[PDB]
């Protein structure tokens, strides 16, 4: 069957049941407390358009989890740039949805490991903040290996 | 809370990052997916990601991973800058790490010295938190302190060599050729207890929470109440003399020069299984509740399963003897009179490393530890080397006696997480008897 | 070639 989404700002989404009840948040609106549509205020219909596109791939994705081994398909789903991705991440969490959660989490992780704490800027933007003293202090207290 | 108060009182605002910008809870569940290395890295990135990358939960995780149990509370503070609140969990990690690597590639500190049992040799050696005992064919044990080297006892008594020992923080048990084990209060040195029953030397011993089981040269074993002094039961089966046992509070295992191991229920003096196959005698043994593992002058190494007695693996490929062998979480290493070492997966027969190459021992092997990154091994050839486990490559000789090849020996060794004992000596006067005590600690 | 110390025979 198919159910109703009211993004953040004002379009409505037609979902498959099965689809949409993958989202926790949305599910519980939905059997529990039988909202008609669904509003989701933290959510605009560009980031909801990509949710339910995720979603929709794994409809059979059974969970499973795998974390470990990122998948072809979603690893070019979010060949996305940054501001996205942050959306992305707190839509996840937001509609509880723990497998966009964790696939879009361990995506920035990887834009971090193994870098230099230079090249970690350089990535992230990120000024030094530390005086000379401070920065003497953290790369003594986490030197690897010497 | 350690995040909020930091967050709250060292102010780190306007930086134009992902993370920073994150919840909180997200922006640590993002570093949660990165292995220590790179948190290391992350911290110094700046105050922002250096207070999340120290969150307590985080780093308890990283290492139950490694399989670090305790945090670790420093103490000389300072309140150097602004205030910074450590996480036990990370400095733990980064304590076990830097002891690692300073096992692997830290200057090798001058050892500490301590000489005993002059002109003899050490038979047996014991090591258990700050205390050592070395055993000797002199008659004699010595209680050591590994932080000091002082000699803190001298455990006189027996009539005949000590061969064989246990100790349990405080309780030693003693072995020797007048045919008696003793037991001995280690910070006293009184003799509490002297056990009668064996008539020929006291060759091996296995201790048990309050009992130990000894093997000796008369063919039979005895199981012995630490605490009582009595001997509860005796062992009769064995042809020829019992070499070695091992002892798990539910069964005995014992190999003897008849060629034979056998597993005993030791309350109803009987023997469940002879393990027949070896060709020649059995030396050395190892049992874990479910496989007993037994190494031989026959060349092989048995792999049985104590509750049918059938052989599982004949492992192949030492050229002599093994003469001893240390198995943990069926991961099983071998020191052979051929020089070798050896790791084996004991589930499937897989000999996984051969420890050699152009660092190899030159002459037997004669003792060996190991835990989950390091193999220690010592040998007639004066020295004691550190290989990786993982790559079976050599590392590195943490001893090398100047003596080595002109009748030094470093007869046995004994290491903790910080600290490393060996056995050294000679039978030409070549190399003092004596222990040689190195640390790799750090300071922290 | 060499085995390690053991007590002496009786």
């Amino acid at each position: 069957a198919s159910i109703k989404l009211q993004s953040s700002d004002g379009e409505i989404f037609e979902v498959d049941v099965e689809i949409a009840k993958q989202s926790v948040t949305i599910k519980t609106m939905l059997e529990d407390l039988g909202m008609d549509p669904v509003p989701l205020p933290n959510v605009n219909a560009a980031i909801l358009k990509k949710v339910i596109q995720w979603c929709t791939h794994h409809k059979d994705d059974p969970g499973g989890s795998g974390t470990d081994d990122i998948p072809v398909w979603d690893q070019e789903f979010l060949k996305v740039d940054q501001g996205t991705l942050f959306e992305l991440i707190l839509a996840a969490n937001y509609l509880d949805i723990k497998g966009l959660l964790d696939v879009t989490c361990k995506t920035v992780a990887n834009m971090i490991k193994a870098k230099t704490p230079e090249e970690i800027r350089k990535t992230f933007n990120i000024k030094n903040d530390f005086t000379e003293e401070e920065e003497a202090q953290v790369r003594k207290e986490n030197q690897w290996c010497e | 809370t350690q995040v909020k108060h930091m967050m709250q009182v060292i102010e780190p605002q306007f930086q134009r990052d992902f993370i920073s910008l994150l919840p909180k809870e997200l922006a640590l569940y993002v570093l949660s997916f990165l292995e220590p290395k790179d948190l290391l890295q992350a911290a110094q990135t700046c105050r922002y990601w250096r207070i999340l990358a120290e969150d307590n939960l985080l780093w308890r995780e990283k290492c139950k991973e490694e399989g670090i149990d305790e945090p670790l509370h420093i103490k000389r503070r300072k309140v150097i800058k602004p205030g910074f609140i450590h996480s036990p969990w990370k400095s733990a990690y980064i304590r076990q790490h830097r002891i690692d690597t300073n096992w692997r590639r830290g200057e090798l500190k001058s050892p500490k010295v301590l000489k005993g049992h002059d002109d003899h040799v050490i038979t047996c050696l014991q090591f258990c938190g700050n205390r050592i005992v070395s055993g000797s064919d002199d008659n004699t044990l010595k209680v050591w302190s590994a932080v000091t080297g002082k000699c803190l006892r001298t455990l006189v008594g027996h009539t005949g060599g000590v061969w064989s020992s246990q100790m349990r923080d405080n309780i030693i048990i003693s072995g020797s050729t007048d045919r008696t084990l003793k037991v001995w209060n280690a910070e006293t040195g009184e003799c509490i207890h002297t056990l009668y029953g064996h008539t020929s030397t006291v060759r091996c011993m296995h201790l048990h929470e309050k009992r130990v089981v000894s093997g000796s040269r008369d063919a039979t074993l005895r199981v012995w109440d630490i605490e009582t002094g009595q001997c509860l039961h005796v062992l009769m089966g064995h042809v020829a003399a019992v070499r070695c046992v091992q002892y798990d509070g539910r069964r005995v295992v014992s190999g003897a020069y008849d060629f034979m191991v056998k597993v005993w229920d030791p309350e109803t003096e009987t023997c469940l299984h002879t393990l027949q196959g070896h060709t020649n005698r059995v030396y050395s043994l190892q049992f874990d509740g479910i496989h007993v593992v037994s190494g031989s002058l026959d060349t092989s190494i048995r792999v049985w399963d104590v509750e049918t007695g059938n052989c599982i693996h004949t492992l192949t490929g030492h050229q002599s003897l093994t003469s001893g062998m240390e198995l943990k979480d069926n991961i099983l290493v071998s020191g052979n009179a051929d020089s070798t070492v050896k790791i084996w997966d004991i589930k499937t027969g897989q000999c996984l490393q051969t420890l050699q190459g152009p660092n190899k021992h030159q002459s037997a092997v004669t003792c060996l530890q190991f835990n989950k990154n390091f193999v220690i091994t010592s040998s007639d050839d004066g020295t004691v080397k550190l290989w990786d486990l993982k790559t079976g490559e050599f590392i590195r000789n943490l001893v090398t006696l100047e003596s080595g090849g002109s009748g030094g020996v470093v007869w046995r060794i004994r290491a903790s997480n910080t600290k490393l004992v060996c056995a050294v000596g000679s039978r030409n006067g070549t190399e003092e008897t004596k222990l040689l005590v190195l640390d790799f600690d750090v300071d922290m | 070639p060499e085995v390690p110390p053991t007590p002496p025979g009786s």
